[PDB]
């Protein structure tokens, strides 16, 4: 949600099946799959 | 621009204030 500066796109969770609708520019969603991807590491 | 680092003993509770 301040991945983008003070909105424009959005975020949206799932905690019961762990799922991230986002409604935004391209980049912001292949760096932060990559941030997911290095996320998701214990 | 964007970047993730990581942290060998460093704490990002504390850093949080600083940064």
């Amino acid at each position: 949600n301040n991945a983008m500066s003070r909105a424009g796109a959005q975020v949206i969770a799932d905690a019961r099946t762990n799922r991230l609708i986002i409604l935004g520019p391209p980049q912001a969603r292949a760096k932060l799959v990559q941030l997911a991807q290095s996320l998701d590491t214990p | 621009d964007y970047s993730v680092i990581n942290l060998r003993y460093g704490w990002v509770m504390d850093a949080a204030e600083v940064l």
